[PDB]
């Protein structure tokens, strides 16, 4: 009754359409962020199918601008449109201003689009969530975004499959300043912790910048050197 | 383990299992009920052609006995093997959703005519619905043909009973059992086709009624 | 206190005592039923290279009697256990609401099922719906045979009745209750291995109906 | 004055009235059917060890009698605590009306499943429905023993019966009755523990089934 | 002239006899029902402590057959009462319409519980429908009572049955009957007050289901 | 029938839609506000949660200008865009006469944007209350605002799931023209009254105004002097 | 069912939903007007609902201009926007004439812009009545409005969930061209006769205004005399 | 399950909800025109009932310009927008040739809007019908049309409750070429006829015009010469 | 109950009206492509119809432009449109740049469209897979395209109905770095254990390109050499 058009709220104040896009986002693949001493991270798991898929057109960790970086979970076209509306968006301010002097700014503006499309007849939202990363004027950053455009700042999270796990694991085990070398090691450890009896962990991506830089994508060999 | 038991579960009662009790069906059931017909058939034309008195009260007639017997044994292994197939479907049903269900549609539909054949056809509940029982004659023929046969039998012996139409009862009783198992025959036979068609169509769905071709997700 | 009196009903019947019992069904369970269903068949046999005097019906044959008291013991703990599994669902149905549903409707969905295993394939009730009693012979099959074969004694020791089949008749009693036994193991069979699936599928539903994550709220 | 007659009804059956009720059934009728349950189990083991004989129709047990006494008057409790409970609720069903019924939902969900504790679980009518009774023995189970067990006393004592399944059938209806018993107890533990599940849940919106006041007015 | 005849037919039976009606029910009647729930409970105690022989066959108890009387008294005197309240209601269906039915509603939902009183409750049909008699006693209990007790009475008496549960049950018809007004009469007690405040919360549109002069329109 | 369209009343007169938007509001987190002697000032409650959080960002008290702050319940994307339509609603009128006279008409303007999410089709009602509070030329002021439009001017006043609580405990113990210290105390009592029992009070935003200033946010530990 | 849209006729010719609408303005505060010797004056009573509620404010009067003045019933929100409408509107009219010679042109817009919500789907009904009185050209006027876009004008007349026996008080109290004092005198007294079983009139709001005049608004003291 | 739709036909081509507006029609006060010597009158039922009402204004015979009137009969608010739209599109062809030549041209234009109403989604058919009645070019007109957008030119019609009854007694006793006088007598009487036994026909709204003169209303007192 | 709309989201987070349109995609004739040495080809299975049909007239393969192609499967026309799409698409992109340096970027803009089409009420999604293949400024590229706008980039790929046999011979026979000629017959190979009950593979397209060359599509003549 209550759950098949977005506009409808539910008796207790639900919207279930809503609940629903979010159940999208827990099929995708585990990706975690977490800040260290002057920096932030990212790592991507992904199944990959086949031998005959093309690696490195794989698509996980999507840069921005070259101080921001994302990760996504759920429907990967979806989170394709998100992400060109969010590149465009940075664009847009660093022209007005110059520069982007708050990443939450950014973010917001990705919430609204997001919150817009549960809120009009027409339309399904996004089943789409999404980490953001970067260094701003405050520092570095850590955000999350979710199908309903709610957004909350972090030390460390997680999103997709995994996302318990990795996020009970960081709870215990997370702690702030870590040398880069560490935040990448407890990451790898979080992300294997996610994993069913025997799977050890293919290459996933990673992703890193600190204060004064721009962003690295560790390669290949890098992360085998984790792992 | 309760993935463990459920693979047990499976691995027991296979579609091999349920193609088994198909080819089966196909050959060896459907000739039986048609050999049932014809013994059925002749039966009903000795008694046709033949007077009663009180000798015939006297004697319960073995060719009717055997006839209904073998009606009875056949009854008795098509419900067993209806029971081999909703094993199969009935152990495959999958978890219990709101959505993704045109297989789950495909085993429930199966499972019914499964369970016409099984309680409508063959008469194997010990009480009929209010629906009634549209079947000729049901799995428990025999003893439904002695308590008629014995009831006119005891009047007709006595200190015996005097009317006529009675005797000429005694006779419909054993035309009438004959002709039962001659529609009841014909009535199987063609729940049989209806099965083994409906089974052979849609095997693939009973067995597995979801295919997680996933996709669409990160 | 209103929520220790809901928590202490909880903790007395949780997921570990369904589970117990689904256990058992998967195997102690199916294996008695197949052994009972042996029993029967084997009883049906002997009764089958029968013929049958008066000397029949002046002793009640041991064998039956424990093939039928045999089936009701094994019934009776069905029973008892299918009602430990509804106790466990029935104490988590949540608050009524219009919304939030869907698991609920796995509560529904899977109690249904066992209703069907006590009320249709068990016949545990005083009296059958209009919808008939499908299952070949229920819970009292032991007092239904006894009934049965009592009354054609009866006629048959008084003088006693002259009637052939009647004598045929009290065979038939004897055959029937064996078949009926055989036919209803196979039955309860299917429903039970019904079950075990449909539980192991569904019991994180059945335990926690609603999973009332965090929010877009605050 | 409408309004005094109706707060004279509230105020005579209260939210107290049905909670201590609630109260009552979690803690000793659970365990007084509990009792019941054990006594007939122990009752039933005597007759299952027992050899029948005349000796058997010329008396009646009382050892049965007793448990199937202690049946009926639980039964009795528990019909008329069930009506403190439904009056409560339904001396609150409000104004008629065509929208606002969640609260109205709930009452009527709620009395629903009480009903059928006195209907089907009791078999407190004088008449079932056409889907039958389903639970095993009723609220009149006194009355039921000792007519089915005077019906074979008369036939046994007459020159009474020569049929050995008939002196049989006088143990198997002592047996039959302690086993139903053992099922109908399960049973209504069963219904009882739903039931305070389904008030405890759900008593606010059974009192107060609409929250009123015009926020968006003036 | 039709407007007059409409006019004397509700000026008849206008809400002062509803309400008068509902005022006794809510005093007076409660208060009777009350009397004869107490009666029947010292009754059937009576009974409880009684050793019953052959002499009990030899008289009709007074006592119970007094408090069966008083019973249906007042199930007559609730019907007829009833019966007004209908009337009052059934007088003021106004004109069939596919429109402006929600007062409508209210009649037609209020109607179906003096329904349900008079025709479940009471037991006042002289054959129950397809959802039996839920009612633990009806309108002729006297009658059903006097059944019976009189087919024992009789075979108890002349040389009279020497069964001991025929004994029994004649007590335990007793102690039935008297049981069975104390059930009755508590449920009728809920029935009553659920129409007390059904009718107050709901009787201005039982009378003017329909209202409001068309000012959208000139 | 009458409750799946915001477009439809019932038979009673009712906006069903409306009134389930208004569910959403009370399960946010208890926020109240109170006028003190020449001044206002805000208490909000927040249910923090998880260590990984960044507890300093996502606030639930937002400056609208210098001169005044409102607080949210509901939903949480919603009240983002309310409240971003607050800040340049006030710009507008800023721009358009120099300065803003009255806050009611700011308030007004948010109402009125809530209204029509309750009158046109295709569209769902903000799930959101709020309350304003500042310092304007008629003096200090205090609103509320729900999800159909609906505004009130307040002593004091609450919204979000201890709002009754906080609400029955200001009718007996609130009273005017009390030294913001007293007022504060107050505030932060009443607080505590809605809670579960045995349940504390981990740290609330706190912010006030006086006539003559401008906002002034209690840092975390000026606030921690009031537990 | 022919109640659930509002372009929906049912087969005897009515519009349910517009009927429905005018249940929402039943629920509202008793309100009054009448015409007296050279003027006419509106009375309010307010449902005040607790002592933390500022009560200068949200009045139930509202003046449109220096001649006119509404007060409303029903849907607290929609009101507010009728009454801004009206406002507007008798501006545009000012300016384009120089001045507003009929009130009764002001009322036609405003009850067009409600019959409008009443043809067109995808909108609700409006769920306000109001009373219109003022001075103009022509006299002393009063007329009211109700959610379908109807007009009348009164003598005397009453909206809200007293209006009932608020106009069967009227019917045989009043009388036309009665002294100022006198006229409010009765309106008290008529509004007295709404209130249930021993329950008290809390101070009204009341506004008047004669000939010659602008409105004026009763202050607290001012209508004090009269209860 | 035709009915509930205005672009929905019927299996046998029928319009159900066009003919549910007509219903409302139905409902509506009496009137009535007729053609007589060199001239057209209007005659109106007024259904006045209160005196705490004005017996002045909102009446039902409406001038459209000086030599053409209407009255109408069914949903008021509909009714008012579509006199309103009579006597702007009277204006714009005046404006475009100078004056109105042919009556029949104003009424096409009205029942083209009504038309227009009874063809698109989204909208619902006016409950209305009118006559029209005045002098062009060609000489005294009378018209009648209903929620159709149907129109016919008459020598007598009536419209509302009692136009059967009116149409009954005017088939009868209708004469062509009446002078003004027993024209209105004979109006009168047809009303008279349509009232249920027993109840008294209160004064009429009563309009004539002649060759080469505009409209005149007759006064209160000029109309009770004739009851 | 969830499968009926493309903006319904089932519980799961499913969309089943897209998953449905991958159906119309399973239905259509196998194609398949294939890295080669320098190189990527196209391959596609035809699929008959009478002598009556103009052979070489409705291409499976179309150039999108010399350094780029698609074969598409599922519904042809929706098909068609696409193409025309794609081809457009290329040509602004050539138009604004000078060239098209990243094919990617292409089959994203395709993708995007066809995202669109699952998001937006009144549209249903497009029932079309494509493979692209083409040379860019990075190298050979291949890639695949489904009705979500979901996009991936292979080595070796294949779509319609026998692409399951088609890939999963792929995946063990295929070899990276092969000559078009032994590219084109493993391609063939591969093509051919997908046709069931010794079917007879009759002459399929082939088109392939090298880089520094434009696109070539093989004659029937040469193709046959294959046979």
């Amino acid at each position: 009754a209550y759950d098949r058009a977005i506009t409808v709220f539910s008796p207790d104040g639900r919207l279930f359409q809503v609940e629903y896009a979010r159940e999208a986002v827990k099929k995708g693949s585990t990706a975690l962020g977490m800040k260290f001493a002057n920096g932030v991270l990212l790592i991507s798991d992904k199944k990959v199918r086949s031998r005959l898929i093309e690696q490195n057109s794989i698509e996980k960790i999507q840069l921005i601008d070259d101080y921001v970086a994302a990760v996504t979970s759920g429907l990967v076209a979806d989170a394709r449109v998100l992400v060109d509306f969010a590149r465009i968006s940075a664009q847009q301010e660093k022209v007005t201003y110059g520069s982007l002097v708050n990443i939450e700014n950014l973010v917001k503006r990705v919430a609204d689009q997001m919150q817009q499309y549960t809120q009009y007849g027409g339309v399904r939202p996004y089943g789409v969530s999404l980490i953001f990363a970067g260094i701003d004027q405050i520092g570095p950053r850590l955000f999350d975004c979710d199908p309903a455009g709610t957004i909350n700042e972090y030390k460390a999270t997680a999103i997709g499959s995994g996302k318990d796990a990795v996020v009970s694991f960081l709870e215990r085990e997370y702690k702030e300043n870590l040398p880069e070398k560490e935040a990448v090691t407890l990451g790898i450890k979080a992300l294997k912790s996610s994993l069913e009896e025997g799977e050890e962990l293919k290459a996933p991506e990673i992703a890193s910048i600190t204060v004064g830089n721009k962003y690295r994508i560790y390669d290949q060999e890098e992360v085998k050197k984790f792992l | 383990k309760r993935a463990a038991l459920i693979q047990n579960l499976r691995d027991s009662y296979t579609e091999t299992s349920s193609f088994a009790v198909i080819e089966e069906w196909a050959a060896g059931t459907l000739q039986e009920i048609e050999g049932i017909a014809k013994a059925a058939a002749e039966a009903h034309g000795v008694i046709r052609n033949s007077t009663y008195g009180r000798a015939q009260a006297e004697k319960s007639p073995e060719q009717l006995l055997g006839v209904l017997q073998r009606y009875q044994d056949l009854c008795h292994n098509v419900y067993c093997q209806a029971e081999t197939i909703r094993t199969v479907i009935a152990i495959r049903i999958p978890e219990h959703k709101e959505e993704d269900n045109l297989g789950v549609a495909v085993q429930h539909a199966v499972l019914k005519i499964i369970d016409e054949l099984e309680i409508k056809t063959l008469g194997s509940g010990e009480k009929s619905g209010s629906g009634g029982a549209p079947t000729p004659i049901g799995m428990y023929a025999l003893r439904e043909y002695l308590s008629a046969r014995s009831t006119v039998e005891d009047k007709l012996l006595g200190g015996g009973s005097q009317s006529p139409s009675l005797l000429l009862e005694l006779r419909q009783i054993d035309a009438d059992f004959m002709l039962k198992v001659e529609l009841a025959t014909t009535h199987l036979s063609t729940m049989v086709r209806a099965v083994i068609n409906a089974y052979l169509l849609n095997w693939k769905k009973l067995i597995q009624p979801r295919t997680g071709s996933d996709h669409m997700v990160s």
